[PDB]
């Protein structure tokens, strides 16, 4: 049968007011014999019906994939309100039902810092500038880069992990090509910054710049 | 504003008329205190002298000479100390002022001097000669004026006229007037004094006034003076401010006193003003006594525990204090001087003989090396085969403690330049800027001549250079690299500020990092060349800094390199 | 129905002689009604008879944990022959195998860099001694940590991450706490060691030093 | 060990014997070319000299005095060039040498030269006095041997005896012998020669040698000389080094030779040895020439292009040239003084008297600033008061470019000290160390002596100290962090190698970076002190450098700070 699997919203896009977040609810290995699919989305409990949903997106393995996105407001996922999507298939049995919603815990600033590249990685073919973010919660956490005031989009961040404490804490690293325009932007001594962007953070944003030497 | 500097151009023709007036406007604007001399020359018959009104003090002389205007504003003046004297005599000089040649109607020249409120003249005589027109000149009594002391100072008072003069107001002591108004009426603070009183207030002993005051006085205390004698320490008159130290009575070893004050002409003050020097004897002044240095902290004076170190003395100051110009006879002796502690002047002879010989273009690259002028810098002429005076291209300070006719810190005047080279000059601590008539001369506007001064006082007055207008056809203007578009030639070099990056004097917008042709590093927004053991890296960096160490690769040591 | 998973060999084990590696087999949600599980071990199809079986470990959901382990050789492992478990119950309907593996395709050879904390995460009450991890191949690594030749067990390190180009990455992160005895071995500069155990280096092994300026 | 340096101790009773057997035998092992002079002096019988064998050279002259053994094995030695002479005279000196009071068998003295090889004496003469039981130094016939120059040279030998002598072998010419036996036949290779031959190996024109041999040679070619008469060039005999550059013809600009080298003694090098100096005439030198300056590249000297900048002269160096010892009188002159161009001598008379007054042990603090002595270091005598030698606790090298009495740089005798001072020396650049007679002297063999030399003659001499086990009694020893347990004292300033970290001069286990009452950072195993507005922190580091732009937090500036 189906299975269906449910994306919270970009942690970007919960915190800046102009960003539209939105619950996704995916829903594949939807049978070639049995496309209809039905969506229901709840919240904490409630009906919403302003979801709209995706059309049939056929796939490799000769199967459909139906997406429905519900839009939520700022409010009420920052308040930890449950996002609920009970899907229904002829093939299912019973209908799958999904929750996501806020983490649940105590809440915690993070605190960045942004490390250079060591000397010895300068020989290979591309350095890396380092973000740390340490000691956050929850694991929403959204993480760019940008030097002069430009996006720079070579930058590859880890998972969330748990600290010994119980906070949260991550690398990101910026790719600077051998060649590269990053690199003589870099070796120029410009200003390359790492933003940031969580819920603890006062004004729900933080960043920390880094040069060279 | 309250203080302002005065001038030390007796007598002499200024260069251009407009600019004379306006100096005088920005120099004296607000003032109230003069330190220096008041010199009122060459004003013409339509010409305003507003700012002159709240002039209370004249720390030196006052001269008005060879002016058409009709009456100079000077009712507040109090009084005229005269530490110097005109022509080493006089304290007050009123000559010619008057119609030499010639029609609408009214005549020219002064009329009354109405120094109403000048009770007071320390040290210095008075001498007013011609001025046809000048009318109640004989009816003053200046012996009343005159303070006790230095009362022998000559007076010379010529009355020819080509008018005659009412008789003084109604309302006036017989033959006591500076005006035929009653508001001219002399007042008199001496010999009508109780005894041996110097100044008072009225016949009466309770109206003599203190020791200290000088000109008159609102009471008998010496807060209620009108000018003090020596020093105003906070409102009372004293005779010294307080000293910086006491010394133990036991032994003689010196105690700092909270009290302790600096003088500042006749006034006790906290600290020294801006460009002053602080003295260990607790004086502002603008050159160190004998036997001592200057050295920072904040600029100060220390007298020398170890040989004082050798300077350079530019015009004005010792050997030179009588030297007109730079010449062939002293150019050498600025060889490789850094700081000048004088002043520095380029008249026409500099470029010609006095059976001395004229003067070279290739030796004034001598001054490469100058980045201080205490003085002053004028320049009234200059080789025509030199295009700009990037000879002073490393000049960042020109304090200005000395001033050209006690006015310019910087002047330029009569030359063949076509643009100004002081790429690094970043103050003129005092005075103010005069360019004019250089027929070619661009690249004036250009320069941000705001951030350069330092205080109210000054400003820029240019005229009769080569039109802006003229200038932006041919197609000048700074180079694409000058940020904010300031700079004070054509090529990159002379940017203020450079929007890109430094390499040396040239202002570029690439450093050599990753594969130049000798490879480089960036700090601070100079560009600045990797050791030459390190190794060119193709797509890299190459180093992180001037040494062997901070190489990314080597030529040939455990962190160094040795090709 | 229970549930298996298969867990492969230590990377450290894998690359020392002195080490015995084993793949380990686990059984859990075995039902308190059904408890007898049986294992069958083949390599590259070939049953093997040689593992053993821990015994019945309750759990707190009342349902009881078997682990199968099976000792491996160090040539067999790195040469890439699939190890396969077939867990057998009653509550199944049929048996579960589960096969793993080395990870099949191109090995590449790590690159390790050590960075030091920012200045500014030492106001903080701990600093962060960070190591680099870099293009490396497949994602099978230990890292290790310690100073004046004694290890240290501070460091938390990231699970390996897809790089742009295929090989993957990662970063260490030694937590040498505030008033710290390995904080004092930091401030006097004393060696702080990221050791690395990969397939791809050179015997097996590569270490970067790290100390203060 | 071709080379070594010879002595000048001339007929000075040595301090103590064991040491001077010692010591010749460390100099002179394997030693074939001496630079200097060859004196053995003070041997007694039971004597053994086995090391002089190889000795063919003798740069300056040879002095055989006051010896109970009975013949030295000098059969190789060939020239003498006499550069040096015994009492301003003599290149050869044979004096006393006989038992002088009270059995077994034997008699003490010496017998015969047995001088084989000895050919040339080119600077110098004979002489041979007294020795009771030397035969046949007077079948010699001098003339031969000495060199057509400086012929006049005296001769005058002594021909008493205590005992008759054989005849000759009957194989040697009638009275030419060195000895009794046949292999001491006298060798003549002067006047038996053909014509105008200085020297030759055969009364034959073929015979002659080539002008430039000396003593004498073994074909007519100049590389078949026996020994170069001024110098070795490569197995040729030349007359001088090829010099390091060559003129330009029509200028006279100096062009770099490759075919240059250095005179060294007589013999032309690539390069000066160790601890010598390197000149741009071409010859390696202890001292420079004068108007010289010594300069590292790699020690070398180089002409002034300035003054000669002022340096510090030790004993036997101009006005000190020839000052016996440091007294009152010179005491002062080392005020400040980092390296010393001389030598530093400490006699019983620095602290005594001579109508000059007796030194201070306070004066000699003086020196706690020296670093470096180019000659040698002799101590005497020395206060009870100190202890020790701290006063020259940072002298680091005494490179013994000259040496006490030619052989010692480091010499400590008769002294109450009770530990060596000397934390920062780690150099003895040449000659032996000799440290004998001091009743209370521990931490000796404490010192790793093996690293401070820098060649095979190098070696300590130590003797009648304070034994090592009473030492160890009494709990001296090296403090717990001096690594390898290397020190020259007891506390923990005088480690060696400091095991954990240096504060000064403390070697202590622990900086004060994490919580010290003055916060401090680590730099090369250094404890250094954080700036004091950097802001102590508790559990973690206040700062990576001693600047305020280093600090992790501040006291009250963008980077820097400014409590
Ligand atoms: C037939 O073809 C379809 C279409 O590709 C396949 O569908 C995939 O099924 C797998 C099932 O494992 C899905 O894997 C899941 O991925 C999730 C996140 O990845 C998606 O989301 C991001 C963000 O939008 C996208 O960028 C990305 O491209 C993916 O679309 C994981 O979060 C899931 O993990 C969770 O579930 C596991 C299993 O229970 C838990 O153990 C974890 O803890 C975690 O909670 C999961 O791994 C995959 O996403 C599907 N594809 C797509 C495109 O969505 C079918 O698999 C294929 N054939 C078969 C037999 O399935
Ligand atoms: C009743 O009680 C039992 C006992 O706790 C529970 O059993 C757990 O079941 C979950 C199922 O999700 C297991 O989760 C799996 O963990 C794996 C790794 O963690 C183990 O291994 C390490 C290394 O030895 C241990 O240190 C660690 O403590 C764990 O023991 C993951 O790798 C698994 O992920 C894989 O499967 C998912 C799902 O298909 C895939 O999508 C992924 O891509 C991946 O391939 C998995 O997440 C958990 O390990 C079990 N516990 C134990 C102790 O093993 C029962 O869950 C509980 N009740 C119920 C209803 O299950
Ligand atoms: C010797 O020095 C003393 C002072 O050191 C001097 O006496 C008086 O000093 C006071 C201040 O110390 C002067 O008062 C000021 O005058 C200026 C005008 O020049 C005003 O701008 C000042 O501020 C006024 O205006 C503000 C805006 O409305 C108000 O908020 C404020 O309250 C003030 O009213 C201030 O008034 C004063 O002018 C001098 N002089 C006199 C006569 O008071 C003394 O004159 C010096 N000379 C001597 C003693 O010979
Ligand atoms: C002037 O200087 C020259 C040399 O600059 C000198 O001539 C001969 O020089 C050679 C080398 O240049 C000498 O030969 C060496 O002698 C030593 C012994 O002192 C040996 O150790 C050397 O090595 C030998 O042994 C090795 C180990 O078995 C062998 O592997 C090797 O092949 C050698 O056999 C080497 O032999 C030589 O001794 C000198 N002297 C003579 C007479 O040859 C000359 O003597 C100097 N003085 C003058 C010209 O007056
Ligand atoms: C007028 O001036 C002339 C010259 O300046 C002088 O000689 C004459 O005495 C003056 N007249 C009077 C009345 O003083
Ligand atoms: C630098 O990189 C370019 C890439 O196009 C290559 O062509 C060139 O050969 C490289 N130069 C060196 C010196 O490696
Ligand atoms: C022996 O020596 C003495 C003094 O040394 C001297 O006078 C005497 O002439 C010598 N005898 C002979 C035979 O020369
Ligand atoms: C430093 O930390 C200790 C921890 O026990 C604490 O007691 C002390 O008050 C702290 N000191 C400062 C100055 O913060």
């Amino acid at each position: 049968g189906p299975s269906v699997f449910l994306f919270p919203p970009k942690p970007k896009d919960t915190l800046m007011i102009s960003r539209t977040p939105e619950v996704t609810c995916v829903v594949v290995d939807v049978s070639h014999e049995d496309p209809e699919v039905k969506f229901n989305w709840y919240v904490d409990g409630v009906e919403v019906h302003n979801a709209k949903t995706k059309p049939r997106e056929e796939q490799y393995n000769s199967t459909y994939r139906v997406v429905s996105v519900l839009t939520v407001l700022h409010q009420d996922w920052l308040n930890g309100k449950e996002y609920k999507c009970k899907v229904s298939n002829k093939a299912l049995p019973a209908p799958i039902e999904k929750t996501i919603s806020k983490a649940k815990g105590q809440p915690r600033e993070p605190q960045v810092y942004t490390l250079p590249p060591s000397r010895d990685e300068y020989l290979s073919d591309s350095v890396s500038l380092t973000c740390l973010v340490k000691g956050f919660y929850p694991s929403d956490i959204a993480v760019e880069w940008e030097s002069n005031g430009q996006p720079e989009n070579n930058y590859k961040t880890t998972p969330p992990v748990l600290d010994s404490d119980g906070s949260f804490f991550l690398y990101s690293k910026l790719t600077v090509p051998r060649h590269s325009e990053t690199m003589r932007r870099w070796a120029h001594g410009n200003v390359f910054s790492c933003s940031v962007m969580h819920e603890a953070l006062h004004n729900h944003y933080t960043q920390k710049s880094l040069s060279l030497s | 504003t309250q203080v302002c500097t005065g001038t030390d151009m007796k007598l002499r023709l200024p260069a251009s008329p407009e600019t004379h007036l306006d100096m005088l406007r920005h120099l004296y604007q607000g003032c109230q205190v003069v330190q220096g001399n008041l010199e009122l020359t060459y004003l013409p018959t339509n010409a305003s002298l507003s700012f002159l009104q709240d002039i209370q003090e004249v720390q030196g002389y006052v001269l008005i000479a060879h002016n058409q205007v009709r009456q100079v504003p000077l009712q507040r003046l109090r009084i005229v100390r005269g530490t110097q004297l005109f022509e080493d005599n006089y304290a007050l000089a009123v000559l010619d002022n008057g119609d030499p040649l010639n029609t609408g109607a009214s005549p020219g020249g002064l009329r009354e001097l109405q120094l109403r409120s000048l009770t007071e003249i320390l040290k210095g005589g008075v001498l007013i000669q011609r001025n046809p027109q000048l009318c109640y000149q004989d009816t003053i009594l200046w012996k009343d004026i005159f303070h006790k002391n230095n009362q022998l100072a000559l007076t010379l008072i010529d009355t020819n006229r080509s008018r005659a003069c009412h008789p003084c107001s109604p309302m006036c002591k017989g033959s006591r007037c500076w005006g035929e108004s009653s508001e001219d009426c002399q007042s008199l603070t001496r010999t009508v004094c109780a005894g041996g009183c110097a100044r008072c207030k009225g016949p009466l002993p309770t109206d003599c006034c203190h020791e200290q005051c000088a000109a008159g006085c609102t009471g008998p205390k010496h807060s209620d003076c009108l000018a003090c004698l020596h020093f105003n320490h906070s409102g009372i008159c004293e005779l010294h401010c307080p000293a910086l130290v006491t010394y133990n009575t036991d032994t003689f070893e010196s105690m700092p006193n909270p009290e302790g004050r600096y003088t500042f002409g006749a006034s006790c003050v906290t600290a020294c003003p801006y460009n002053y020097l602080s003295t260990d004897v607790g004086s502002c002044t603008l050159v160190c006594p004998l036997h001592n240095q200057e050295v920072t902290a904040t600029q100060r004076c220390e007298k020398c525990s170890k040989p004082c170190a050798r300077v350079c003395y530019g015009l004005g100051m010792e050997h030179l204090r009588e030297v007109r110009a730079v010449t062939s006879a002293n150019i050498q002796e600025f060889a490789g001087c850094k700081k000048i502690f004088g002043s520095l002047a380029f008249l026409p002879e500099s470029f010609d003989g006095d059976p001395t010989a004229p003067l070279q273009p290739e030796q004034l690259q001598v001054f490469e090396t100058l980045e201080e002028i205490t003085g002053y810098l004028y320049i009234s002429a200059w080789p025509d085969s030199l295009p700009d005076l990037s000879v002073f291209q490393n000049l960042q300070v020109i304090r200005g403690r000395i001033l050209h006719n006690g006015a310019y810190s910087l002047t330029l005047q009569g030359l063949g330049i076509s643009w100004l080279g002081l790429r690094s000059l970043r103050e003129l601590g005092s005075g103010l800027a005069l360019i004019h008539h250089n027929t070619h001369l661009c690249f004036v506007h250009t320069v941000p001549w705001d951030q350069l001064f330092r205080n109210p006082h000054q400003a820029l007055l240019h005229t009769a250079n080569r039109p802006e207008d003229e200038c932006v056809g041919e197609g000048l203007a700074c180079h694409q690299l000058c940020a904010r578009g300031h700079c004070w030639g054509p090529g990159p070099t002379q940017c203020v500020n450079c929007s890109q990056f430094l390499r040396g004097q040239e202002c570029v917008e690439e450093c050599r990092v990753l594969q130049g042709l000798p490879r480089e590093y960036v700090n601070a927004r100079h560009c600045l060349p990797c050791h030459p053991e390190c190794q060119p890296q193709n797509g890299s960096v190459t180093c992180f800094g001037p040494e062997a160490d901070q190489c990314v690769a080597c030529a040939h040591d455990p962190p160094f390199c040795v090709a």
